[PDB]
């Protein structure tokens, strides 16, 4: 999660953010930006919304 | 001026430690032994402890 | 020949540190304080400090 030494390095999107609670922060240092962190994080509280293909006609 | 160099006595290693004693960890859950019925031993959870 | 044990003088713990001095770390970001007119207090983000 956010243990000691652990976060004395760099995050890994398989190591931490999946099998762990992946609160955020460590979910954000892997990219260090805004482009992918939001979308990526949105799918772990309850899942991804574009799985269902809700919108019509592209 | 004159060096009587013959190393040092270090048959033992030295070792620091974690200010509080144990460094990492790993949450855990109490599981009281709600044993099986007849044959196979089943399990359950307990509410006496923490979570 | 004769073991003359008095214990050792240790009333202060001796601590070691991080090669850099400051422990962990966590990103942070500067803010300012546009007045909270008629109300509480705003809280924006100044641009002078790299974020
Ligand atoms: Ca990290
Ligand atoms: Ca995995
Ligand atoms: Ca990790
Ligand atoms: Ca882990
Ligand atoms: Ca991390
Ligand atoms: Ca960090
Ligand atoms: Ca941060």
């Amino acid at each position: 999660a956010n243990s000691f030494l652990e976060e004395m390095k760099k995050g890994h999107l398989e190591r931490e953010c999946m099998e762990e609670t992946c609160s955020y922060e460590e979910a954000r240092e892997v990219f260090e930006d805004s482009d992918k962190t939001n979308e990526f994080w949105n799918k772990y509280k309850d899942g991804d919304q574009c799985e269902t293909s809700p919108c019509q006609n592209q | 001026r004159i060096i009587e160099n013959h190393g040092t006595e270090d048959e033992l290693p030295n070792y620091c430690f974690p200010l509080g004693g144990i460094g990492v960890t790993d949450t855990y859950q109490a599981i009281k032994a709600t044993n099986g019925n007849g044959g196979a031993t089943t399990w359950a959870q307990d509410n006496t402890f923490a979570e």
